[PDB]
RNA sequence: CCGACUUUGUGAAAUGA
RNA sequence: CGCCCCACGAGGCGCCGUCAACGAGUCGGGUUGUUUGGGAAUGCAGCCCAAAUCGGGCGGUAGACUCCGUCCAAGGCUAAA
RNA sequence: CUAGUAACGGCGAGCGAACCGGGAGCAGCCCAGCUUGAGAAUCGGGCGGCUGUGCCGUCCGAAUUGUAGUCUGGAGAGGCG
């Protein structure tokens, strides 16, 4: 027999997030990137890097 | 014509543009009746007849009771705006056959 | 986020959360507003007054677009006017203002304005909105 | 129905879930008409990419009158007065739309403007090789033509926010503008009972 | 010029003259099939001003068609359902005759195209139109331009489709603005694309 | 079931206008 | 790139004022039925009536008059999105 | 987008478009009618040729109850340049 409810095609794929949100999360992302304790605790292994 | 007031509200309100007169174009003539069109519509006229309500208008013209003249052309035509015109036309053919 | 939705916490339960007595079947109330004026009675006429009936004459084929009146307040006009064409201007010079530019077809009155004068030039005007410029020395010129 | 919510409108009586439309094909439609458009630039090449030329309207509709846009093309008046005979007009580029009026020469001349410009700077190739005919123009300019891309002659859709600074006038403050626009709203309301009494002052006296 | 003579007289529909000729013929089509060859129209003119010519090819056939309205076929006058589909004797059918007869001609001539159609005469029971075909296998008709473009498979039983001069009369085609503006493309058309709940990607 | 319009044309009389 | 050289025909442009021809049981009207958001009637259809050429259809309330805005149906073809 | 809006609905349940605007693409065309009358200038078919999706010649036929050409209202036909 069938499946409850059955999935269907028209499910809330794709989400919408605010442009200046974007923005602002790309911006703490760049911030994060700078920070070495930040890489190394995400898991990069930095110890020879120059700066 | 003359162009608006300027003022946004009122008598012929709007905003003032220069305006213009337009030239002539086609169809400004449209239903202009032509030499060749009323030769034709006149010479088949007589040959083909009267229809049995115009006959009966133009009976009520000759007697003169132009109310039911109308009243009838338009219970038959249908509209006032050709019933009155109908009534117009066949007063013609009654002053041109009282003509002569 | 299914993993939040109470109905995980309410496996187990018998009645996921809907009671043993009154059980959770179809419509016992009937499809939508069923009933508005017989046994939902209370709740329109609690919660929506004024629901049910006519009032007005109607308007065929309306269009909103003549019916299109953007207003813009008196103590909003000075944000509209550039700082610097405030200071180029003094007691008997005052800027003027195109509202219809900005987008606002009337000139309603609320609020303050600045003692400088500043002469707003709109479509439409109220009482208010020309007795608050007059007497803050401005002038108004209609225009369309 | 329950707790105080809004009346609802749910649409959905029919048999909806036959006709739900999917969006998935945006990009896809994104993507076919990006390819539509380098294969037809390549083959209209060096003709302008955004077609024949727009005359600048106003729209309708109080609500957007005074706001210009582009239209479908000049009329028969305004291609006559640029000098640009009908049949040819398409043929190089400019769009004709023999419904459109003139009802103003405020429109005409801005149109004019737009016509003058395109053959100011339009270039024309020969119909064959060597013949240079009238209306052409010469190889030496015609070895640098591009195609452009874009809108290559913008339309600006509201005149520009521009507050000058003035006097105030003493007969300027004087101006009742609201009584002013009592008026003539007066009179638009009196406006048949004022001529009916014309109409019998004449039909008697 | 003589057309303007000819389509002014058949203009003039009540006169006696044309009283005459239109019984003796209205007879005449009434003894004969309901489908019938006829070698040349019998109104030049309009046949003309609807795309006749007198060409090979262009053929002109004769076809009656009863009056009245569409009687709904159910096995009493029983229609099973609520009372508001109940009624029998006052429906009419949603082709004008005009289509009728060119649908009845499509059919029975397999191997010619219907180009238009037009009323020639009438009676208490029965309305004649002559329908214009068109034999677009002849070579007389793929060498003409103006009507090359009936030989294309894409004019297949215009009629059956409702695609000729009575086909957009019904389909209500005639008119553009508001009072028209659901029948394009088409009323069903109109109605999907009413219908379709358009979820957008980012909804 | 019956009424009207329609196919539905021709001329004749008697009563109403 | 090469040979073939484009007219007294057609077109465009300028002027003139003379003509200026345009689709009928079709429009349109009544009534019925269906349909529509279309409401003194949105389309369509049946029956009856049935045209107009200083005219005809519109201007979302039926009606008559005056003025104004607008278009030219009852034949046909036509990609693109 | 207008808009779950104007409207429609035992004005209850509900139902529900359009104009404007922004975009995608944008291409407009051809008939019938008055118009060769020194003259059917048009079309088909059989046969024959060649260069062969056609062209040409000859002979029949269609057709004057009108094929070809000019015209389509944005016009057009005439006359001058
Ligand atoms: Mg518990
Ligand atoms: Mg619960
Ligand atoms: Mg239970
Ligand atoms: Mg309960
Ligand atoms: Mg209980
Ligand atoms: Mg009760
Ligand atoms: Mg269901
Ligand atoms: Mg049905
Ligand atoms: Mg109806
Ligand atoms: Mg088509
Ligand atoms: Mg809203
Ligand atoms: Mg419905």
């Amino acid at each position: 027999g069938r499946m409850f409810a059955p999935t269907r095609i028209w499910r809330k794929w794709h989400r919408r997030v605010n442009v200046r949100l974007r923005r602002v999360a790309v911006a703490s992302a760049l911030a994060a990137t700078a920070v070495p304790a930040i890489v190394t605790a995400r898991g990069h292994r930095i110890e020879s890097v120059p700066e | 014509s003359q162009p608006k007031s300027g003022l946004f509200v009122g008598i012929n309100k709007g905003h003032v543009v220069t305006k213009r007169e337009l030239p002539p174009r086609p169809s400004d003539r449209k239903g202009k009746g032509t030499k060749r069109v009323h030769f034709v519509r006149n010479l088949i006229r007589e040959v083909a007849g009267f229809a049995p309500y115009e006959k009966r208008i133009t009976e009520l013209l000759k007697v003169g009771k132009d109310k039911r003249a109308l009243k009838v052309a338009k219970r038959k035509l249908g509209t006032h705006k050709r019933a009155k015109k109908k009534r117009e036309e066949m007063s013609s053919v009654l002053r041109k056959m009282r003509s002569a | 986020t299914t993993r939040f939705k109470k109905n995980r916490k309410k496996r187990g339960h018998v009645s996921a959360g809907h009671g043993r007595v009154g059980k959770h079947r179809k419509h016992p109330g009937g499809r939508g507003n069923a009933g508005g004026m017989h046994h939902h009675r209370i709740l329109f006429d609690k919660y929506h007054p004024g629901y049910f009936g006519k009032v007005g004459m109607r308007y065929f084929h309306k269009l909103s677009n003549r019916f299109y009146t953007p207003t813009v307040n008196v103590e909003r006009l000075w944000s509209m006017v550039p700082s610097d064409k405030a200071a180029e201007a003094g007691g008997d010079k005052a800027p003027v203002v195109d509202v219809s530019q900005f987008g606002y077809f009337k000139v309603l009155g609320k609020g303050m304005l600045p003692e400088k004068p500043i002469v707003v030039k709109a479509k439409l005007i109220s009482k208010i909105a020309e007795k608050k410029i007059k007497a803050a020395g401005g002038a108004v010129v209609l225009v369309a | 129905v329950k707790h105080n919510n809004v009346i609802p409108n749910g649409h959905f009586k029919k048999h909806w879930q036959n006709y739900v439309k999917t969006w998935f094909n945006q990009p896809a439609r994104k993507q076919r008409r990006r390819i539509a458009r380098q294969k037809k630039a390549v083959k209209i090449f060096p003709r302008p990419t955004s077609g024949p030329l727009r005359p600048i309207v106003q729209c309708q509709t109080r609500k957007y009158n005074m706001k210009a846009r582009a239209g479908r093309g000049f009329t028969l008046e305004e291609l006559k007065s640029a000098g640009i005979p009908k049949k040819l007009a398409p043929t190089i580029g400019i769009s004709v739309d023999h419904r459109r009026k003139n009802r103003s020469l405020e429109g005409m001349q801005s149109n004019i403007q737009r016509l003058k410009t395109y053959k100011a700077k339009l270039v024309i190739f020969p119909r064959r090789a060597r013949k240079v005919k009238a209306g052409d123009s010469t190889p030496e300019e015609l070895a640098n033509a591009t195609q452009v891309q874009g809108d290559y002659m913008p339309i600006a859709r509201g005149e520009k926010r521009s507050v000058e600074v003035v006097k105030v006038t003493e007969e300027m403050k004087e101006f009742k503008a609201y009584g002013k626009l009592r008026v003539e709203r007066m009179n638009q309301r009196q406006l048949g009972a004022r001529q009916k009494k014309a109409a019998e002052a004449e039909k008697e006296e | 010029g003589a057309y303007k003579f000819v389509s002014e007289l058949w203009r003039r529909k009540q006169s006696d003259v044309m009283r005459f000729v239109q019984r003796v013929r209205c007879w005449e089509y009434r003894q004969q099939p309901a489908i019938v060859r006829i070698t040349r129209p019998t109104r030049p003119d309009r046949a003309r001003r609807l795309g006749f010519k007198a060409k090979q090819g262009y053929v002109v056939y004769r076809i009656r068609v009863r009056r009245g309205g569409r009687k709904r076929p159910v096995p009493k006058g029983i229609v099973y359902g609520k009372p508001k589909h109940q009624g029998i004797t006052q429906l009419k059918f949603q082709r004008n005759k005009r289509s009728v007869a060119e649908e009845r001609a499509g059919r029975r001539l397999g191997g010619l195209r219907v180009l238009n159609s037009y009323w020639v005469n009438e009676d208490s029971t029965y309305k004649y139109f002559e329908v214009i075909l068109v034999d677009v296998a002849h070579s007389a008709v793929r060498n003409d331009p103006r009507i090359n473009w009936l030989c294309k498979p894409v004019h297949k039983h215009r009629e059956l489709r409702g695609l000729t001069s009575a086909g957009k009369k019904f389909r209500g085609l005639r008119g553009k603005g508001h009072r028209h503006h659901k029948n394009r493309p088409s009323r069903r058309a109109t109605w999907k694309r009413n219908q379709t709940v358009s979820l957008r990607r980012y909804r």
